[PDB]
Parts: structure tokens; C-alpha cells; sequence
């Protein structure tokens, strides 16, 4: 990847919101689940919080 | 969702280690600084963005220091990721 992440966003992103997802390298200085928005935002979340490894298995789900 | 939450570009060197392409983003509208100390290459975004996947550049190394890549005057081979 090309990407690393620094902080987490602290929130709900609504799935509904949500088109896609990917998981930053192994070699950035943190792990994290970079979420796109359907509006082309990318966030930075917390690859160990529930409610965003539940969401990356919604987003499969519908793949 | 916060000024820092953005993903960060980085280069990879012949050692795998990830360094992040200079040291100030514009993140959702604000201002994201990386933490002083911060390893980075002295390298503009918008070159960045013209570099091709896994072709090997040749980068400045730097620290970040109050958002700004300082320049160690050292270079290193360095290539972006797929």
C-alpha cells in the first residue's frame, strides 16, 4: 500500500455511508482500516474496535 | 471526523521501512501535522502523485519538525506501493 494512518476517528460512521474499505501495510508505524465514504472521504479507523471490524464484514458481505 | 484522521502518504525503501512523504496534509479541510521526530522525505504531494507504482525514485531524507520535512542531506532510494 501507500498510505499509513495516525489517528483513529473517534465516532459511528453510519454503514450506509460506506462504499469500500482496505487495510494500511504491516510497515506503517499503526494498523488500520482506511474506510471510503461514498463521497470520497477516507478515514482512518481502529482495526481493533468492534464496530469497525464488524463493518469491514458487512462490506464483504455485500461484495 | 477530526483533522488528523486522514490517511498519510508514504515511500517504501530497499529496506521495507515506511516513510511518510513530507510532514503537513490538508485533512478534511484542516491542518494534519506529523509528530516532531517523525522519519519523512523531503518530497511535495503533488510529486508523489505523479510517481509510478514500484519504480524506484530517489529521495531526500528528512525529520519533521513543527510540519516541515528538514532536510537531513542524505538520499535513499525510495518507491511508492500499488
Amino acid at each position: 500500500g501507500r498510505e499509513c494512518c495516525l489517528e483513529y476517528f473517534k465516532g459511528a460512521i453510519p454503514l450506509r455511508k460506506l462504499k469500500t474499505w482496505y487495510q494500511t501495510s504491516e510497515d506503517c508505524s499503526r494498523d488500520a482500516i482506511v474506510f471510503v465514504t461514498v463521497q470520497g472521504r477516507a478515514i482512518c479507523s481502529d482495526p481493533n474496535n468492534k464496530r469497525v471490524k464488524n463493518a469491514v464484514k458487512y462490506l464483504q458481505s455485500l461484495e | 471526523y477530526g483533522t488528523d484522521t486522514c490517511p498519510f502518504p508514504v515511500l517504501a525503501n530497499k529496506t521495507n521501512k515506511a516513510k511518510f512523504v513530507g510532514c503537513h496534509q490538508k485533512c478534511n479541510g484542516g491542518d494534519q501535522k506529523l509528530t516532531d521526530g517523525t522519519a519523512c522525505y523531503v518530497v511535495e504531494r503533488k510529486v508523489w502523485d505523479r510517481m509510478t507504482p514500484m519504480l524506484w525514485y530517489e529521495c531526500p531524507l528528512g525529520e519533521c519538525k513543527n510540519g516541515v520535512c528538514e532536510d537531513l542531506r542524505k538520499k535513499e532510494d525510495c518507491r511508492k506501493g500499488n
